[PDB]
């Protein structure tokens, strides 16, 4: 139920506004709640919500603490994650319903508020990196025994969607004019509305800066520094959204300094997060309770917002670091991998002089990840161009237990345009351009063709039907790719039309024999 | 003048309140515990985010509360 | 996407605010339907939603016309309304989407477009005064013969919703001071938030305030007298919050005058709306095009906030409005469509406020017999109690007119903490009303024989079933000779809904012939319940031990299913502790004899007063004060008795039964509640006991993805529906809160039959008979006199 509690537009439009004096807030959460219930779960009745929010309220009071994200991250904590061999894991028959929870809540203020409130035994030391998982003996077997197999793998983008909001707070202007860029589109503009009703761009960067500024504060509270007494003269919470508050006729910012070197990282994020914790728990004041609250809910709007954008400047702000991240994301902990054959789908890009620079970062991401778990004479220790990593990419010898890939560029598809008398020209010749840069790379380089093996269109299927890129995958197979896949039938205008879909794609293309389809739920 | 004098031995004093200045039939112990709690909420507004402010706000939501109740003892027309 | 153009929060507000000059807006509703259909019906894809829109576009298009009101009613009227025998009906496929649609728009305009651009053969003098109905041979007759038998309506009010939006109208200050009196409680602040956040006291009259002056400013283009000129300062609708519009410094005003003298009837305002449709028959200017589209969404933004607010402005309403409810009942033609009618009334405290509201609903009734039995009276004009009664004495009921039985339905309230037992201000009130009616009842003896029954229906987790046994008992004595209750619509856990049900027949003093109210807890099949449903639910500790010691008492018996009977009957136990506090033990069989003696009054002497009291001078309760004392006294037994009165006048037991508890969802299996169901049917079938039916175009289960998934026709046996050991019951038909705007008894009748001919697939002949055994059970189980 606390779904509703922690990731909601309501409450958030409810304690932002409101003065942080008052401490009388039971009652609107409870109205903001109801709100937020409703909207989200039609289905649940009303007498059952005004039960289970007066049975939580008793539990709050029962265990005499105070209502607020401290307490609920306690309720949530223990209610799933119990302690196991493996260190903090899930409970088996709650995993299903966790797995809800994670689509409206991410798990990192929770796992900290277990690690404060419920240590591992032996205080061996733990580091978060990777998403809790249920511990069923028989699979472990399994997964050790035989590795995974990942066959989509959207490398572009952030390695997941929690980490990508540590990005935007690293990359305030950026993400708000990438923000701006889309919020031009009438999809785009619907979207935002349809997860949070009357957000302009303004207050998207307003809620950023007032995430970041919530931030440095509580890091002086978790570190145990006093604070810079300004606080008194801040009386609303909208007083965050410049950056910089005017105590006395001065300039005071709120950054202030973080023992970690990367204060945006996610093992900043955690060192914060179970210091600060610590220090509430026994007693912590509902000013800054509801500035931790605030900080809760503003991450989770922009995750909901996040999760549905999918569905540059900031994706190439660094564009060489998380390649590395992922495929150890990837790796998993322990010593050995757990996923063996993996490929990474990424977008093409019609620069020629783009392409150089992704295949190289993502081959020197696989390389320096290589030559850190398998030591052994490299030709070059820096390569800094493909034909260098190819050199020492071949030297290496698969041997099932690393993270084996396969690149696998996706093309894009946009809307349908208006001209020249057939539908598609000038989507088609982008595609057709697009491929050129993918087509000569491979012939400039032909040991590429051992990485660059399919080709994917994911995209939808309405705006071009799968008989327009017969050509496109035929003169890509004369040019050496060797395998094809597509994605169809995800929206359809009636199930009769969906199966059409399918066979048009399995009837028209150069589908050999080993070919992989994508998303049939038609 | 006098007001000034001990507002500028720390004793804080009450703004002036003139019972002629007031409703007819609103008592002048409404008036001071209003114009008084202008005075300790300013304080603690000031004496905020801290753990003793919860502290010192508990005590004062109760004494409000509590001498609430004493309202309806007087201002009753006839008592239930 | 017909239905999100009529009903759409934000639609209204992305229209009112906009200029009427400024023409350009189709990117601002298509903005708006998309957004205003996600938060009506989210699980629609937006794929299908952005075809559906494009689609309505483009026949808009082809037809030539603007997007607006004078189209949006042209296309549904072309697709729902079909002219017939009878004049304009509603088609049989496409009735069931009526339904749905009627919740959201008011049909008064469809009716209007369609006469206009679709009318009758060689323009047959039409009069509409109820709503639409599809026409079938097999049915229509059916009710000629056998009149349809209505169980419970609400007299309290107008006959439907759609004419209270003219009420309304007609009191803006008075309906203002109802929405702001219930704004006041949080539920309706929730409920007015619910459907729309930006919604304010202050709002609402404005919002109300410029659908009059719409309604005046459309009535002269209707009329087709010119603009008054200062509609050159007209440019928002915000004007229209005032009455008063400045043009160039001089006075002018908003209301107009019109040809009928009562412009607020129904009457007038069919009269102005097919006028005003007829002079935009092909093109209509842009600035009053957009005006009809606000006064429609104002219009079904007030019916889509009443109907969910009923789930002063009484007092007015409740003066010969049921003079037109009775006509609205009977229906055209010389022969009324319903003839057993059972009208229900809320009784009131102050016995002068009871006698007047009951004088006027005995007198109305007279009215409607008066301009159909044209035969002479003991007093032409009454104007008295019991000059009715003599009137009404002389009629005899030959199967045609409407026969009236009231009933008053008591309103349970929440616990009041204190007063030594759960509900004693709500008992003193309730002992009061009744006090009232018994009194006056023997005033007037001859009521007997139209105040027939008594109901309660507020809720059910604010008081329970069992609290009514000591009011009932004695309003038997009182000679009132029928009983019913509304029980088990709602309930926080479907085995507790059966338990609050098997309250009302084990504890109730309901005879053979008796009737229940909306037995919903019995009806939905578990799997079907459990729908959407979080993986653990939470109920009061009072409510979960009523629970747990009921399962033992249905489940014992059950030769298979002991392990849950055992583990209930153990963890019971367990709770008991829990809640009693006590330290010595007690065993399932004391639980069972102390919750038996909960029915008794808790101010019988004995139990919770003093023992040797002075005797009270022989009341009707005296015979319920020393019953529940002698049997307490008796049987050598008290040991469960101290036990009771803890549960009754115990700080920390009254404390710790409020404390909520948490319950699995799925505690007991699929199997194991519908052991429970069909032990329900098997006692009450046994008792003879009816059940009244919600009508099924009523979405307030919120648990039914259509209609056809209702739990009425498992009730009635239909194959492919009902559950294996069901003890088929007797099912009476009812109309009182379809949850739609314009609703009657005769449109739930032919709901039922359309379901079964075209979901279920039975021939016509085979489907009356099915649905005619409902409508005939409220004949068999009537509450009117012999």
């Amino acid at each position: 139920m606390e779904r509703f509690l922690l990731n909601s537009t309501v409450l958030l439009y409810r304690l932002s506004t409101v003065s942080l004096d008052e401490v009388s807030l039971d009652e609107r959460v409870e109205s903001s709640v109801f709100l937020a219930q409703y909207e989200q779960a039609r289905s649940l009745p009303d007498h059952v919500a005004k039960s289970a929010w007066s049975y939580l309220v008793q539990q709050i009071k029962q265990r005499n603490m105070k209502l607020g994200p401290v307490a609920i991250l306690r309720l949530i904590a223990e209610k799933f994650i119990k302690n196991e061999k493996g260190g903090p894991k899930i409970d088996l028959p709650m995993f299903s319903e966790w797995q809800t929870l994670m689509s409206r809540v991410s798990c990192l203020p929770i796992i900290a508020c277990h690690q404060v409130f419920n240590p591992g035994p032996a205080s061996q030391e733990y580091s978060f990196r990777w998403p809790l998982y249920p511990y069923h003996p028989t699979v472990e077997d399994y997964i050790t025994r035989e590795c995974l197999h990942e066959t989509h793998q959207h490398l572009n983008g952030s390695t997941s969607a929690e980490e990508c909001w540590l990005d935007a707070l690293k990359h305030p202007e950026a993400c708000l004019r990438d923000f701006e860029k889309g919020w031009a589109s009438q999809e785009m503009k619907q979207l935002c509305a349809q997860i949070d009703p009357s957000l302009t761009p303004r207050i998207f960067k307003d809620r950023l800066q007032i995430a970041c500024n919530i931030r440095e504060i509580l890091c002086r509270v978790a570190q145990g520094v006093e604070l810079p007494e300004w606080i008194a003269s801040m009386q609303n919470p909208q007083q965050l959204a410049n950056s910089t508050i005017l105590h006395n006729g001065r300039e005071y910012g709120f950054a202030t300094v973080w023992p970690i070197d990367d204060k945006y990282s996610q093992e900043s994020e955690f060192c914060w997060l179970t210091g600060l914790l610590e220090k509430w728990r026994f007693n912590a004041p509902e000013g800054l309770e509801r500035l931790l609250w605030i900080y809760l809910l503003i991450q989770n709007q922009y995750l909901t917002l996040l999760v549905q954008r999918d569905d540059m400047t900031e994706l190439r702000e660094e564009t060489e670091k998380s390649y590395l991240s992922r495929f150890k994301h990837a790796h998993g902990a322990g010593v050995y991998s757990q996923v063996r054959y993996l490929e990474g789908r990424f977008a093409p890009k019609s620069d020629p002089n783009k392409m150089q620079k992704l295949l190289f970062s993502v081959l020197r991401g696989y390389w320096e990840y290589l030559s850190a778990h398998m030591s052994m004479e490299w030709v070059h220790e820096k390569p800094l161009t493909i034909s260098q990593v190819l050199d020492n990419l071949e030297l290496v010898e698969p041997h099932g237990k690393c993270v084996e890939l396969a690149l696998v560029p996706h093309f894009i598809k946009r809307k349908p345009k208006n001209g020249e008398a057939y539908p598609h020209a000038l989507l088609f010749k982008d595609l057709k351009n697009q491929a050129a840069i993918l087509m000569d790379m491979l012939k400039s380089e032909p040991r590429l063709t051992g990485w660059i093996r399919g080709v994917d269109a994911a995209a939808n299927e309405m705006h071009a039907p799968p008989e327009l890129f017969c050509p496109l995958f035929r003169v890509l197979a004369k040019s050496g790719i060797a395998h094809f896949t597509y994605h169809v039938g995800e929206d359809f205008p009636h199930l009769i039309s969906g199966i059409r879909s399918i066979d048009d794609a399995l009837r028209f293309l150069p589908l050999r024999n080993g070919d992989r389809l994508g998303h049939c739920t038609a | 003048s006098v007001v000034k004098s001990l507002n500028s031995v720390n004793i804080k004093c009450l703004p002036t309140i003139d019972p002629t200045k007031l409703p007819r039939h609103e008592p002048i112990l409404v008036t001071v515990t209003a114009r008084l709690n202008k005075m300790v909420s300013d304080k603690l507004k000031g004496y905020w985010a801290s753990n003793d402010y919860r502290k010192q706000k508990e005590q004062w939501q109760n004494h409000l509360a509590q001498l609430q109740r004493g309202l309806h003892l007087l201002t009753d027309k006839e008592y239930k | 996407m017909e239905r999100f153009l009529l009903n759409s929060t934000v639609l209204l507000y992305r229209l009112s605010t906009v200029s009427l000059d400024e023409v350009s807006l189709d990117e601002r509703v298509e903005s708006s339907v998309f957004l205003a259909q996600y938060e009506q019906a989210r699980s629609l894809p937006d794929h299908v939603a952005k075809s559906a829109w494009s689609y309505l576009v483009q026949q808009i298009k082809q037809r030539n016309m603007k997007l607006g009101p004078v189209a949006i009613l042209r296309l549904i009227a072309e697709k729902f309304i079909k002219n017939e025998k009878g004049g304009p009906k509603i088609d049989l496929p496409m009735f069931s989407e009526w339904q749905t649609l009627m919740s959201r728009v008011s049909c008064l305009p469809i009716i209007a477009c369609h006469q206009v651009f679709n009318p009758g053969p060689a323009s047959q003098e039409y009069s509409f005064r109820w709503p639409l109905y599809p026409y079938h041979p097999t049915v229509e007759d059916y009710i000629t013969r056998e009149c349809l038998h209505e169980t419970h309506q609400h007299l309290n009010g107008s006959t439907s919703a759609e004419e209270c939006w003219l009420d309304a109208l007609k009191h803006p200050e008075a309906c203002l001071r109802d929405f702001e009196k219930g704004w006041a409680s949080q539920e309706m602040k929730q409920l007015c938030a619910q459907i729309d956040p930006s919604l304010t006291p202050r709002i609402f009259k404005d919002r109300l305030q410029i659908a009059c002056n719409i309604r005046e400013i459309l009535c002269r283009v209707a009329q087709g007298v010119e603009l008054p000129e200062w509609i050159a300062s007209m440019q928002n609708p915000q004007q229209l919050a005032n009455s008063t519009i400045l043009h160039n410094g001089r006075e002018y005003g908003f209301a107009t005058v019109w040809p009928i003298d009562d412009k607020y009837s129904q009457e007038s305002e069919f009269c102005w709306l097919t006028g005003l449709l007829e002079k935009w028959r092909f093109n209509a200017p842009e600035g009053l095009e957009r005006l009809l589209w606000i006064y429609l969404l104002i219009q079904n933004q007030y019916l889509t906030l009443l109907v969910q607010r009923d789930d002063t402005e009484l007092r007015e309403e409740t003066e010969k409005s049921y003079l037109s409810r009775f006509k609205h009942a009977h229906g055209a033609g010389v022969y009324s469509q319903v003839r057993y009618l059972e009208g229900r009334f809320a009784p009131k405290s102050d016995p002068n406020k009871m006698q007047k509201l009951l004088f006027s609903v005995l007198r109305g009734y007279w009215e409607y017999l008066s301009a159909h039995m044209s035969m002479e009276w003991v007093h032409e004009k009454p104007l008295t109690i019991s000059q009715v009664l003599d009137n009404l004495e002389l009629v005899e009921p030959h199967g045609k007119c409407v026969e009236l039985a009231l009933v008053p339905h008591f309103i349970k309230r929440k616990p009041k903490n204190g007063e030594a037992y759960p509900h004693a201000l709500l008992f003193k009130d309730l002992k009061n009303q009744a006090a009232i009616l018994m009194d006056m009842l023997k005033s007037e003896p001859r009521l007997t024989g139209w105040i027939r029954g008594v109901d309660a229906a507020a809720n059910e987790m604010h008081a329970p079933p069992e609290l009514f046994c000591p009011l009932f008992r004695v309003l038997a004595k009182s000679g009132i000779a029928h009983f019913t209750y509304h029980v088990g619509e709602d309930f926080p856990h479907l085995i507790s809904g059966i338990r609050s049900i098997d309250d009302a027949l084990r504890f109730l003093p309901l005879r053979n012939g008796d009737r229940l109210g909306h037995c919903t807890a019995i009806g939905i099949t578990p799997s079907i319940w459990k729908r959407s449903l979080p993986l653990s639910l939470s109920m009061t500790k009072e409510t979960r031990l009523l629970d747990l010691v009921f399962i033992w008492r249905e489940l014992r018996s059950h030769p298979e299913l002991l392990r849950y009977a055992s583990d209930a009957a153990i963890e019971a136990v367990r709770l008991a502790h829990k809640v009693f506090s006590l330290e010595e033990e007690v065993s399932i069989t004391t639980l069972d004899q102390v919750f038996e003696m909960r029915g008794l009054l808790a101010e019988s002497e004995g139990l919770l007063s003093e023992l040797n009291e002075p005797l009270k001078p022989k009341s009707l309760w005296l015979e319920e004060y020393e019953r529940a004392r002698e049997l307490v006294k008796t049987t050598g037994m008290k040991r469960p008795l101290k036990l009771y009165k803890q549960w009754l006048t115990s700080d920390n037991v009254r404390k710790q039964r409020a404390e909520y508890v948490e319950v699995a969802l799925e505690y007991l299996p699929d199997e194991a509640v519908v052991a429970l169901q069909q032990a329900v049917m098997a006692k009450m079938a046994d008792r003879n006991i009816a059940i009244e039916c919600p009508p099924t175009s009523n979405t307030r289960i919120s648990q039914y993805r259509n209609v056809s998934e209702h739990h009425i026709f498992r009730w009635m046996g239909l194959p492919g529906e009902a559950i294996e050991g069901d003890v088929p019951m007797s099912i009476c038909l009812g109309s009182d809160d379809p949850g739609i705007f314009a609703a009657d008894l005769k449109s739930e009748f032919y709901h039922l039959f359309v379901v079964l001919t075209r979901k279920f697939g039975l021939s016509p002949a085979d489907a009356l008979r099915k649905v005619a055994e409902v409508n005939e059970n409220g004949r068999i189980y009537r509450f009117h006199d012999v």
